[PDB]
């Protein structure tokens, strides 16, 4: 336990062991330009749950996906990445097709309700 | 075949509604008085999505959109005029003559020389100067003692000489969870059913001309010329007419007048006309006769599809009224015209060079909404000229037929471009049977 | 709802070409294909042809291909789901063998396996290989069951069957659309099965107005309507 | 992939089939009294379309199926002659007038399907 | 059927079979500078209770059992000495020592059965 | 008690010479002497000989 955004220079793995550390405090704390940032700051918490839901991954912090991996965004292996990055420099890196691979999993959600829908017909 | 309940998130279904809507301008930096640096500035791509086998039904006159952008307008108007220096000090009592104004002896009293008593920085002393105020700013008391028009009735304030009143675009927006539909039938009524339509999230740039009798810089009919009215068999309702040719008129005042500026108190200084450089003329608009012609004889054809091939309508100037009314009243390079338009419907049409009008200068103005609040607009250097384009008329009917043109209210001019867009809302949960079950 | 009025009956000597209005209310005219079929004395129902006032993709028999000509206009839209439209047909090349009752029908659905199925007929205007079974009949309270069979060409899964109710020379009636499903309104006494080789109309509990006649039409998604004979009840 | 609204005078199937494409600009986009004013309104209405989704038990799921029947007094039409025959405006347009009926059903069926799991979860 | 706070005084039990009833009408209703700014706290508020929801594994249910234990120093009574013995006032305003601890501990328990789903999940 | 937290491992640039908060600062400093000065007495009649 390191407190709010202790993990920043650590490695990748080391900082997704503590996850609710992070997410408790996005819109509490202490919070007419102040009540306007309130405001701003709740429509981006709901931003984040509104893609949060529209993947599938409705009220967990940890949810797996369907789609692949492709090695263009990134060559570099498992070991290469847990244990070998900090978030910061994983962002900076992957920031070039982050859009893609939201639409690709919004998609992919929309898909697997779909065949859901499909399934449950029998 | 035991049908259960689904739920769905996100379903197209809409519902008329009225809501807020903000203003967004394309990026241009001084400041003018719309407050345009107050909106926002980038627009990327006003995406229009064609809503196909989408028919619905639109209502001009009920629209609220208008109601909105007129209150939003009157609010520009005072915001801007809210922290210039106020005129109170200038109702006083005015010693005027004619300077050089006897020559033919006609235009004598248009514009005016006046020597008064003023405040200066200090609140002891007082200084004598003088201005040129236009015959349509002052009034006499009864020999050569005048007074200002709004005295007797308002409170005056001239506005800061850094904003201008020239209108630029405005986009307007609806929130998230609503939109704006668009018809994009070319032959629209105004009111009913649109086959065609579309859905954007803001409008086109609209720029806010207040004009009278003839619309400025407004949008053109793709084809035809439209004739609008809630009940045109009703001559207590306007006829708002959109043509698709535009008509260019062109506007001057060519007195080379001067600014004088003297200092009323601590932090004000006032602008006054101090003198006129070279000739004293009349300003005044022209319009090519031809084109004058055509575009009437093309509204008169299209008036007969709601009164008759037969019946012979004509055209008159104004019944009467306040000044704003009877004539061709706007905003040209910062000072206010008004036109006399005798000259434009004075025409008889039977069943089957360029003209000029002159104009009359105010800088003394009133607001329409409410009278007690009035506006001293600060007189313009040098020789004003400005060409726009006439796009659309507002007639008024009498009840053979004659037409004369008016309408004095504001929301016409906004009537005049909010006719293809329409605010709803969504409702995205939609619930319908299936023959699926839970667990 | 939804109402379909046709043109005027007025007769032609042969050579000439008439046209049929066709004037619809009470639905999008957009949404649906329009039908036209034409009843002959001396020969079955035979379906000419539909066309889309949507896409204005037109669809015919290769018995009317060169002979038939069918357009439409522009809907006026009524309300956001109601509409107003006309549609006009006529034939080049018209003897007086072509002698019948024409009757306009719109489309059954918007999607599907059977879109432009005609669905909702007209008032009928009077002018100058599916065998089914030969004649049936019943009391109150039993059921009778009527055959519709034909050749590989028209038969088989390959082929959607429908049933339709025809009195003679008025306004018909659709019963069974898809080899078991039926109309709206359609009381559940009527039933519909298929087999490999022909298809049953099964019609349980009669009643006096049933005294009617009885045709099967054989049709895929990109086709025509292939009648039957016809088969003659009795009895009130 | 048509946009938002795309399919509003197409059949309800099809729409269906195309629901992330309207749930994803339901609170953002590009949204001073009047500004800010739209921003909290626009926030309570998917709040208060969130709050009914969670207390009927679709928490997160853009289609999700019950436990209540269709009461044929309601509207008497078959299936596919709504998913392949009718638009959801006029589909809204025809059952607005038992809307409110349904939800409180909707809400007092899943109670009940809360409080059965709760005596299952006791063994 | 009581309505909105209907078992204030009845049994805890009777009150947690109309749970629906209390949870509707916590954002909406018919709710200006003093208007809106109570609207955005109101809001903050239901959010306030719905993220604690969403962190402990709850989300989108009115009833929910845990795998945290009950501790005896926190309260001795029975069970049939709650539910069918006191009303949900008296209780809150005995229990109101430790709810602190026992948030905690339930944030933690749900992130070690997360992180234990997603190791069980790696076969 | 002000909760400052270590951020070890963490090497970020800082410039304070494009800060946005010295800005804000400033006109929020500003917007404070003219809310103070707002209510006040005007004094435009002191301005005499
Ligand atoms: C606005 O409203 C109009 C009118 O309702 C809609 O137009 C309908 O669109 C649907 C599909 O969106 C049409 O139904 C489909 O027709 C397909 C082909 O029909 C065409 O066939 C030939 C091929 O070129 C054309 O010559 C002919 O004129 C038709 O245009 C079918 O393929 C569909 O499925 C059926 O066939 C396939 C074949 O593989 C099977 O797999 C299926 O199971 C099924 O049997 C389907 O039937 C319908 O015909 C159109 N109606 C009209 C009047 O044109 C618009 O779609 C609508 N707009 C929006 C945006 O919703
Ligand atoms: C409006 O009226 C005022 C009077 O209140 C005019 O101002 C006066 O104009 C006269 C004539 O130009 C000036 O007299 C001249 O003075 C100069 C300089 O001493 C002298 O060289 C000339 O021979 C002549 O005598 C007078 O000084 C001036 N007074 C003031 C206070 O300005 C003004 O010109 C009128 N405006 C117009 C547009 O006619
Ligand atoms: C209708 O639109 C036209 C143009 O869109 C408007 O004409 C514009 O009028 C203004 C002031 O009358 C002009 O501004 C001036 O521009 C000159 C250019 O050198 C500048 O030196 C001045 O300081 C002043 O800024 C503007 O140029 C002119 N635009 C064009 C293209 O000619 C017209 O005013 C509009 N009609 C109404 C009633 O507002
Ligand atoms: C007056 O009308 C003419 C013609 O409608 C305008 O000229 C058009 O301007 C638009 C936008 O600037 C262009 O897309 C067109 O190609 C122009 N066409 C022609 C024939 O010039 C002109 O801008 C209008 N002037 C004013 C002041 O409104
Ligand atoms: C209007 O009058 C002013 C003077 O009041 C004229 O301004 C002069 O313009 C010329 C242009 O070459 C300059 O060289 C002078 O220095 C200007 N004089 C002053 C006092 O600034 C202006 O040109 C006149 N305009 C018209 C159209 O007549
Ligand atoms: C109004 O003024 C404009 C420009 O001052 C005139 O338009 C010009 O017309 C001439 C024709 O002799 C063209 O050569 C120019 O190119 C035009 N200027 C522009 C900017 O287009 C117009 O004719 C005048 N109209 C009237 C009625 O006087
Ligand atoms: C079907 O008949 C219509 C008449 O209702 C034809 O439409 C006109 O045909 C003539 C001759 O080709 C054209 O000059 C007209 O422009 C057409 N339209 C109208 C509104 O008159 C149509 O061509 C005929 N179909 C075919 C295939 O010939
Ligand atoms: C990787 O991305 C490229 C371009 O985005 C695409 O063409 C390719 O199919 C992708 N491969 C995989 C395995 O996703
Ligand atoms: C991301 O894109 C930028 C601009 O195209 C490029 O300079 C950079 O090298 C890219 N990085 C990666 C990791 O693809
Ligand atoms: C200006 O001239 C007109 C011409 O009739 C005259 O009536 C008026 O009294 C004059 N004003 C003066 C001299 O102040
Ligand atoms: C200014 O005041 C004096 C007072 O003696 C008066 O005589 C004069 O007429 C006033 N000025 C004007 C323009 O009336
Ligand atoms: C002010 O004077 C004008 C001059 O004619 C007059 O029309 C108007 O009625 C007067 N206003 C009042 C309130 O008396
Ligand atoms: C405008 O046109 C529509 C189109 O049908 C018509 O219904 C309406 O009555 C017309 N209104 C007027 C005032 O002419
Ligand atoms: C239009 O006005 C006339 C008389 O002014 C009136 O009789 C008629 O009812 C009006 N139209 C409508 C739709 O009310
Ligand atoms: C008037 O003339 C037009 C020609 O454009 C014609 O269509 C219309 O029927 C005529 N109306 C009357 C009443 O004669
Ligand atoms: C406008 O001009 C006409 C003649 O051109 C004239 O009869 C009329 O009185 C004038 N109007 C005004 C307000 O001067
Ligand atoms: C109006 O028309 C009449 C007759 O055509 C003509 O005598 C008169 O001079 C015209 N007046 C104006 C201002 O156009
Ligand atoms: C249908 O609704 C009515 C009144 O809403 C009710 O009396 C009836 O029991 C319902 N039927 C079914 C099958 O739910
Ligand atoms: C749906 O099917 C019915 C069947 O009677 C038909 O009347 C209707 O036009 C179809 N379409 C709609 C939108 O209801
Ligand atoms: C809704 O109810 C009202 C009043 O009972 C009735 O007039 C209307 O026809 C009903 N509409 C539908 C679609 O059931
Ligand atoms: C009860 O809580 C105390 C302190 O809060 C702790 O020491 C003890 O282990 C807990 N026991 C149980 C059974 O939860
Ligand atoms: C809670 O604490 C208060 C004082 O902090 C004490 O009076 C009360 O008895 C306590 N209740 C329980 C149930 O521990």
């Amino acid at each position: 336990s390191l407190g709010f955004l202790g993990a920043a220079g650590s490695t990748m793995g080391a900082a997704s062991m503590t996850l609710t550390v992070q997410a408790r405090n996005l819109l509490s704390g202490i919070v007419i330009k102040q009540l306007q940032a309130r405001v701003l700051a709740v429509e981006h918490y709901l931003r984040d749950q509104q893609l949060l839901g529209i993947w599938g991954c409705s009220g967990k912090l940890i949810c797996c996906t369907n789609v692949p991996w492709n090695s263009s965004w990134s060559n570099r292996n498992l070991s290469e990445i847990w244990d070998n990055m900090t978030w910061l420099q994983w962002d900076k890196e992957i920031s070039n097709y982050t859009q893609i691979i939201y639409g690709l999993l919004e998609e992919s959600q929309n898909q697997q309700e779909k065949n859901e829908q499909d399934l449950l017909a029998l | 075949e035991n049908l259960w309940v689904t739920v769905y998130y996100g379903v197209p279904v809409w519902k008329d509604a009225e809501t807020t809507l903000f203003c967004a301008s394309d990026a241009k930096a001084k400041h003018n008085v719309w407050a345009t640096h107050a909106c926002v500035p980038t627009d990327p791509n006003p995406q229009e999505i064609h809503l196909e086998n989408v028919t619905e039904e639109f209502n001009m006159w009920k629209n609220n959109m208008v109601e909105q952008m007129h209150e939003d307008i009157i609010s520009l108007w005072d915001q801007s005029l809210k922290p210039c220096v106020k005129l109170t000090p200038l109702c006083v009592t005015l010693q005027c003559t004619n300077v050089t104004n006897n020559i033919t002896d006609d235009m004598r009293g248009e514009l005016k020389n006046c020597s008064f008593n003023m405040t200066t920085e200090l609140r002891d002393k007082k200084q004598k100067v003088y201005s040129l105020f236009y015959r349509l700013d002052v009034v006499q008391i009864n020999n050569k003692e005048y007074r200002l028009i709004n005295c007797n009735t308002s409170a005056i304030t001239q506005a800061c000489p850094k904003v201008s009143f020239e209108p630029i675009p405005i986009h307007y927006c609806a929130p998230a969870g609503f939109a704006i539909l668009k018809c994009k039938d070319k032959k629209f009524n105004g009111t009913g059913p649109c086959p065609s339509v579309s859905t954007v999230q803001c409008t086109h740039g609209i720029k806010p001309v207040v004009s009278t009798q003839l619309l400025l810089n407004g949008s053109l009919a793709e084809e035809e010329v439209i004739i609008r009215s809630e009940n045109i068999t009703n001559n207590a309702k306007n006829i708002l007419v959109q043509l698709n040719t535009p008509v260019q008129i062109n506007c001057t005042r060519p007195n080379n007048n001067t600014v004088k500026s003297i200092r009323i108190g601590p932090g004000q200084w006032f602008y006054y006309t101090g003198d006129i450089i070279g000739d004293i003329r009349q300003a005044h608009c022209n319009v090519s006769k031809a084109t004058w012609n055509e575009t009437l004889g093309k509204v008169v054809k299209q008036l007969r599809k709601h009164f008759g091939n037969n019946t012979i309508i004509r055209f008159a100037n104004s019944s009467g009224g306040d000044l704003e009314v009877t004539t061709h009243s706007f905003n040209c390079g910062g000072e206010f015209f008004y036109c006399n338009t005798s000259g434009l419907f004075n025409s008889t049409w039977i069943s089957n060079d360029s003209i000029t009008l002159p104009c009359r200068i105010k800088q003394i103005i009133n607001m329409w909404q409410r009278i007690g609040q009035a506006m001293y607009a600060p007189p313009i250097q040098g020789v004003i000229r400005c060409v726009s384009n006439i796009t659309g008329l507002i007639l008024t009917r009498d009840g053979t037929e004659t037409f004369r043109p008016g309408g004095g209210d504001m929301r016409d001019n906004w009537r005049s471009e909010l006719y293809k867009y329409k605010v709803v809302k969504i409702e995205p949960l939609g619930v319908a049977p299936t023959k699926c079950k839970r667990r | 709802q939804g109402q379909l009025v046709q043109s005027g009956a007025t007769t032609t000597k042969p050579g000439s070409s008439v046209k049929i209005s066709c004037k619809t209310s009470g639905y999008r005219f957009n949404f649906y294909h329009i039908n036209w079929i034409r009843q002959t004395a001396g020969r079955g129902p035979e379906w000419m042809g539909w066309i889309s006032p949507y896409s204005g993709d037109k669809n015919l028999a290769p018995a009317f291909q060169d002979r038939v000509n069918m357009t439409t206009d522009t809907e006026v839209p009524v309300t956001s789901f109601t509409s107003t439209g006309a549609a006009y047909m006529e034939i080049r090349n018209l003897t007086s063998d072509d002698t019948g009752t024409y009757f306009c029908a719109k489309g059954l659905l918007r999607d599907g396996s059977s879109t432009w199925l005609p669905y909702l007929w007209g008032q009928g205007t009077l002018l100058t290989v599916l065998t089914q079974s030969a004649s049936v009949s019943g009391s109150l309270g039993q059921s009778v069951t009527i055959s519709c069979t034909g050749p590989n060409s028209v038969c088989c899964s390959h082929k959607s069957i429908s049933w339709y109710q025809w009195p003679p020379g008025r306004a018909p009636t659709l019963i069974i659309y898809e080899d078991n499903e039926r109309a709206p309104g359609i009381s559940p006494r009527f039933s519909g099965y298929k087999s490999y080789w022909s298809a049953y109309l099964t019609i349980s509990d009669l009643r006096p107005e049933d005294e009617t006649t009885y045709y099967c039409c054989s049709y895929t998604h990109n086709s025509g309507c292939v009648f039957g004979t016809g088969t003659k009840v009795s009895v009130l």
